[PDB]
RNA sequence: UAAUUGCGAUAACGAACGAGACCUUAACCUACUAAAUAGUGGUGCUAGCAUUUGCUGGUUAUCCACUUCUUAGAGGGACUAUCGGUUUCAAGCCGAUGGAAGUUUGAGGCAAUAACAGGUCUGUGAUGCCCUUAGACGUUCUGGGCCGCACGCGCGCUACACUGACGGAGCCAGCGAGUCUAACCUUGGCCGAGAGGUCUUGGUAAUCUUGUGAAACUCCGUCGUGCUGGGGAUAGAGCAUUGUAAUUAUUGCUCUUCAACGAGGAAUUCCUAGUAAGCGCAAGUCAUCAGCUUGCGUUGAUUACGUCCCUGCCCUUUGUACACACC
């Protein structure tokens, strides 16, 4: 057997389910590697998690990712947040905590949702409008 | 049948399409003293039209006079190579 | 043999309480079985108007039947079989058996 | 700095804005302190951000929107007037469009630039209703450090947009030359000629 | 607003009239004790009935209460 | 034929049940009962069965031209 | 140009009849250790600090 | 890429069918001034008189213009499938033709006074001046003149 | 090192592919190109027009290899788009068959894709084997 | 206090309904039970590139292991917890910390007493009375009409453009529906520019349609401030589908014609976060027909966190010549 851990990152309604292990450090989304998410700008958004904890902390580790649900902007961050809940979760079944310890505080002090999946979920349509909240239109005369 | 307003027209800007070597030579000594080209830059100044502006534009790269920093499209930015 | 058992009820207590006793059956006859596979839960929605008449505020109301489905599948001879459909019948549960 | 090489080939530029600085797609948030006082810790410098887009959650509470970083909330009031609601990802590529504008003109640092447009069109005074009756009248009052950034965001991005519509000049350029003048102080952005006739309006009605 | 019907302050005003040797100033144990030492339909009004029993030996710890 | 039978069976708690006393205030009203009398019987006789609370409510034209409405009922009931 | 740059030290309350309008006291970083009260248009917190054309200036509720 | 000084041969305004041609945007916009060619019709007759649609209709020859409306006057010798044309089946004589300029109020005008003087519903709702095609008439088309 | 279609930008591998079946011309020519909107959406036939058979068979080619089998009908439902129906508001609409069709049976010719069980087609060994060497020309290109 | 919510005071004590409590739904569970009608990894067979270990795949009777993601059943969790202030210092309130979640956690369902001479006899084989009852106001057949247009209004849909239009590529959801004495949702092959036609297939359904490859979106290109390639009303010719029947065009398609509209006057509506707004999709009615509604998902702002000025609501005091009650 091989060291293995397993995550998922959530969004709106998308999930992205990461396969952690041990090799030479190949990062997958869904068939390709980092540098081809495409939306361009929000790929910078994935390299987040790689950016803040150096590049060297990866050269142990490979990571592929299954992403389904939601839409292109949803599923980029449940990608960056499948990776920062990956990486922790390797290195809490495997190595010290000084890593982690050192790798929580840098995901938490610079963004929040880089490890826990946000609250925010939609409000059900109400009769009457076209929204949660809003309403047609008042007439009178 | 009313407008509820006067509706003023233009000025009717006539921006010439086609180039001539009057409008050719033009572009090739005052591309320079451009702190920065684009589409936009080529028609508030010197009335060639949109789609010249981007034609000469590319053109100015074979040689080389103004350099790039960014080519998306739709907003094309370009400094001069000094 | 290869046969299912699918519990189609409306009442999950009744349906939990059929369910349990048919995997508690075939334990006490030591058979290797799948367990309660569980379906996920179809909510049929009705969205009406609950005026009569088409006068006054545009209320709507939706009515709905949650129908909850579960099948087992078991490996057993048909003298055991038949004895399953002889038993586990609960109101508003619809027990059905098929074979392969 | 040390080039690492990977499996999947990581590029030398985000090999760079990585472990050199933590940047922008290009550019540095350090030395860009804002000069002009009473608005500290009120626009958001020292805390950067790779792109403008981000996730997250200011209008829980009432003060939070402060914490927001200058550029996202620039991002936001650009993506206005009816068609444009959403598209943030328009509204990040604009602006980065934007400032790579303000770097080949005014060649300082785009983030000063936009900072220094912030603190000189915000308006220190303005007026208010009282109640009218017969006639109304106003009231010149006093403005909070939070209006004076909320309005030099919006008089901003109205200059702006209505200076890229019907005409050849784009978005982007049309931010930069707001943002240009504004930083300078010229009574020809739109911005600072709103902010003077607001504080005449003020000073004639004390 | 987080104000407390009679429902919730009453069956904790009976449970300190008569358990006073017994749960403690930690909710926790508290709630874990008084699912058993009183019949409580629902898990909402448990928690709410164990947590002022909780605020009530906070305020009985100092000093004495009217009531 | 064969695959449907019928079964017949008392009622448990026959004062306990709305739709047994409706029908007897039902029969009892085109009998030529009073309408308070025939209400007041059929609400003594729940709570005398054994519940907690009754209400019966009886809308129409009674002894007028303009329909209006009495409500018989003792016990409390809850409504929401 | 004269401005005159004040910190707000504490809340009075708000006026105007919509509301819009905060009572505020605050105190002068320059010449310290005399306040006077003025209004604000905007959400003013304690220490928000506030810059004024006029510092001679009291507030009436309006 | 490459940019051309210019020609002495370029002319504005051009006079094709008994049209005003406008110069000077590109040609197969150009061709869509005149009645009974639209965008489909004039991208497909310079695709088939082999002109580059790149280049402005103001700088064009002479060569390639009659032989641009010699396609359109007979569009089904150039290899035109019949289901692009204006005017098939028409009325009269059962073949496929394509109106232009002078011919497509012509035909226009024919066929309402055809209409008309058949008595049939559409000739007295076009001589009445009213909608045709099933509108309803309650609450639109009000200033219709 | 392993190349894949996926180990490339999508975008510059369909103009890759396209101008290599532009500098080959050996595919098909359907007839009527050159006349046709590519879905009943379009209101005017490609801008491009020297070609679109040979960008819409690359595209085709890769997404073939991306999944397991297509038919006609989800190349239809890929290619199609909002259609503006005038005042009405806009909604899907699904592309031209008879181009995607006419690729597919040009796409058969060659060799590049063959026909499968459970419907559709599928890539085989020869096929995803030209894939591959201009996905490692893709890459090869930016040196 | 959201709350006749509670602290308390007290000629009142003990009560009841309403509020709350309750129920449904959205969040968390790497803790339980499992799951070829959901998946994941490995092992077989096999395709390719590099070949040096590897990468991307396919595979139903190839097995093995597991339930993190997915479905449920049983549960746990949050009670404003801890801390710091403020209040006769009681109910509480404010800030920070931890937490998935600390605006009664979010959104609903249920919802008192008394009423309106509100609406509905055109939902009912629910109805009292009045009328009509064989040239019937019964029922049924045929053809029309409900759409008719000098105009006035209400809810809406497209827009007046470069934050754009168009063409290529890229490429992602969720709610849900579907055939029996019927002929439904349709995959795949073939023909046709298109609409659509034909030969089949799967599915009574977590299995098949369907990953509903949706649209706004991204990236390359063309146009270029011109009522212009913006916008597509009004017309003309033809090709198909539904239906016994489409003529005052049912709808879809192809070509042509290309009107107002240059941001809207007096006025007026909705809305405090995944909300407004942009964008589509499913269902309802349905043989055919959404510019409507009920819901669902995608992208996702700004601006208060207040007040009683306007329009109204609740409680107390107060004046009243008001009682079908300030109309
Ligand atoms: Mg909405
Ligand atoms: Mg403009
Ligand atoms: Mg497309
Ligand atoms: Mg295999
Ligand atoms: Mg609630
Ligand atoms: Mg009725
Ligand atoms: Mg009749
Ligand atoms: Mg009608
Ligand atoms: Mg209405
Ligand atoms: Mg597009
Ligand atoms: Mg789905
Ligand atoms: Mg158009
Ligand atoms: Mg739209
Ligand atoms: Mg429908
Ligand atoms: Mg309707
Ligand atoms: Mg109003
Ligand atoms: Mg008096
Ligand atoms: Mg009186
Ligand atoms: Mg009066």
């Amino acid at each position: 057997a091989v060291p293995s851990v397993q995550t998922f990152g959530k969004k709106k309604s998308a999930t992205a389910v990461a396969h952690v292990k041990a090799g030479k450090g190949l990062i997958k989304v869904n068939g390709s590697p980092i540098t081809l998410v495409e939306p361009e700008i929000l790929r910078f958004k994935v390299y987040e998690p790689l950016l803040l904890v150096g590049l060297d902390k990866f050269s142990n580790i490979d990571i592929r990712v299954r992403v389904t649900g939601g839409g292109h902007v949803s599923q980029v961050y449940a990608i960056r947040q499948a990776i920062a809940k990956g990486l922790v979760a390797y290195h809490q079944k495997y190595v010290d905590e000084q890593s982690k310890n050192e790798l929580k505080k840098a995901f938490t002090s610079y963004d929040r949702t880089l490890l826990i999946a946000d609250s925010r979920r939609p409000e059900p349509k109400k009769f009457g409008g076209k929204g949660a909240r809003s309403r047609f239109q008042k007439s009178y005369r | 049948k009313k407008k509820w307003s006067k509706k003023s027209m233009k000025d009717r800007a006539q921006h010439a399409v086609i180039l001539d070597q009057e409008k050719y030579d033009r572009i090739l000594k005052e591309v320079p003293t451009y702190r920065y080209v684009s589409v936009s830059v080529l028609v508030d100044r010197l009335k060639i039209g949109g789609s010249l502006a981007r034609i000469a534009l590319r053109h100015l790269e074979k040689e080389g006079i103004i350099k790039p920093i960014s080519k998306h499209s739709k907003q094309a930015i370009y400094t001069r190579a000094t | 043999i290869k046969i299912r058992i699918t519990l189609t009820s409306t009442k999950v207590k009744q349906l939990e309480n059929v369910s349990s006793n048919i995997v508690k059956n075939a334990e006490q006859h030591n058979l290797v079985k799948k367990g309660p596979v569980r379906l996920p839960t179809k909510v049929l929605k009705i969205s009406t108007r609950k005026t009569p008449n088409g006068e006054g505020s545009k209320t709507w109301e939706t009515y709905e039947m949650r129908i909850h489905k579960r099948y087992i599948d078991l490996e057993a001879p048909v003298q055991i079989v038949k004895r399953i459909t002889q038993i586990t019948i609960e109101p508003g549960v619809d027990v059905e058996v098929v074979v392969a | 700095f040390t080039p690492v090489v990977l499996a999947t080939p990581i590029p030398e530029e985000v090999q760079q804005a990585q472990t050199e600085i933590k940047l922008f797609n290009k550019w540095s948030f350090e030395e860009v302190e804002v000069k002009d006082a009473s608005l500290v810790d009120y626009v958001q410098v020292r805390q950067p951000i790779f792109v403008a887009h981000t996730a997250g959650r200011y209008a829980n509470k009432r003060f939070r929107k402060a914490q927001c970083p200058i550029i996202e909330r620039l991002t936001n009031s650009l993506m206005m007037n009816g068609r444009n609601n959403g598209k943030k990802l328009k509204a990040v590529r604009i602006i980065k469009h934007t400032l790579d504008i303000i770097n080949v003109l005014t060649d300082q640092n785009p983030i000063q630039v936009v900072v220094d447009a912030i603190t000189n069109t915000g308006p220190r005074e303005d007026t208010t209703r009282v109640g009218g009756g017969g006639a109304a009248r106003r009231q010149a009052v006093d403005v909070s450090p939070l209006r004076r950034v909320n309005q030099a965001i919006a008089l901003l991005t109205i200059g702006a947009r209505e200076a890229a519509f019907r005409n050849i000049k784009t978005i982007a350029e049309t931010l930069a030359e707001e943002l240009i003048n504004a930083a300078k102080g010229s009574s020809t952005s739109y911005a600072i000629k709103k902010k003077d006739e607001l504080e005449r309006v003020a000073k004639s009605n004390r | 607003g987080r104000v407390r019907t009679k429902t919730v302050k009453r069956a904790s005003k009976a449970l300190i009239e008569r358990y006073y040797p017994k749960l403690t100033l930690d909710f926790q144990t508290n709630k874990r004790l008084c699912d058993e030492i009183a019949t409580i339909q629902s898990k909402r009004l448990r928690n709410k009935i164990a947590g002022y029993t909780t605020h009530l030996m906070k305020r009985i710890q100092k000093g004495p209460v009217r009531g | 034929p064969g695959t449907i039978v019928l079964y017949a069976e008392r009622v448990q708690d026959r004062g306990l049940s709305a739709v047994a006393q409706a029908e007897s205030m039902k029969f009892k009203l085109l009998n030529g009962l009073a309408i308070r009398r025939a209400a007041y019987g059929v609400v003594r006789y729940v709570m005398e069965s054994g519940a907690k609370g009754c209400e019966v409510v009886v809308s129409g034209k009674l002894r007028a031209a303009r329909a209006k409405a009495m409500k018989f009922a003792d016990g409390f009931l809850i409504h929401s | 140009t004269p401005v005159t740059l004040a910190k707000v030290i504490k809340v009075l309350g708000r006026t105007g009849s919509r509301g819009g309008v905060t009572q505020v006291r605050v105190e002068f970083l320059e010449d310290t250790s005399r306040t006077i009260v003025r209004n604000v248009k905007g959400p003013v917190r304690e220490n928000d600090i506030l810059v004024l054309m006029e510092s001679e200036r009291e507030a009436r509720r309006l | 890429s490459l940019v051309v000084q210019e020609q002495g041969s370029f002319q504005h305004i051009l006079r094709l069918l008994n049209t005003n041609v406008d110069g000077n945007i590109k040609i197969v916009y150009a061709l869509t001034t005149i009645k009974g060619v639209g965008r489909r019709y004039s991208n497909l007759v310079c695709k088939k008189a082999d002109v580059d649609l790149h280049k402005r209709a103001g700088e064009l020859t002479q060569e390639e213009l009659e032989r641009i409306v010699q396609i359109m006057q007979n569009p089904t010798h150039y290899k035109i499938p019949a289901w692009f044309l204006n005017r098939q089946n028409d009325i009269t004589d059962g073949k496929d033709y394509h109106t232009l300029a002078n011919n497509v109020e012509s035909k226009l005008r024919d066929d309402l006074e055809r209409l008309k003087k058949i008595r049939a519903h559409r000739g007295i709702r076009h001589f009445w001046g009213l909608r045709v095609r099933g509108q309803h008439t309650k609450t639109t088309g009000r200033r219709r003149a | 090192p392993g190349v894949s279609v996926r180990d490339v930008a999508a975008q510059d591998f369909i103009n890759a592919y396209a101008s290599f079946l532009q500098r080959q011309g050996k595919l098909e020519v359907p007839g009527y190109v050159d006349i046709v909107k590519t879905s009943s959406g379009n209101e005017m036939p490609p801008q491009d027009a020297e070609g679109w058979f040979y960008k819409r068979a690359a595209s085709v080619a890769r997404h073939i290899y991306m999944r397991k089998q297509v038919g006609v009908g989800k190349l239809n439902k890929l290619y199609g788009g909002a259609k503006s129906r005038g005042v009405r508001p806009y909604k899907h609409i699904d592309a031209s068959g008879s181009i995607n069709r006419k690729v597919l049976q040009a796409l058969e010719k060659i060799g590049i894709v063959e026909i499968s069980p459970k419907g559709g087609r599928r890539i085989s060994e020869n096929g995803q084997r030209d894939l591959d060497r201009i996905a490692a020309q893709t890459l090869e290109e930016d040196e």
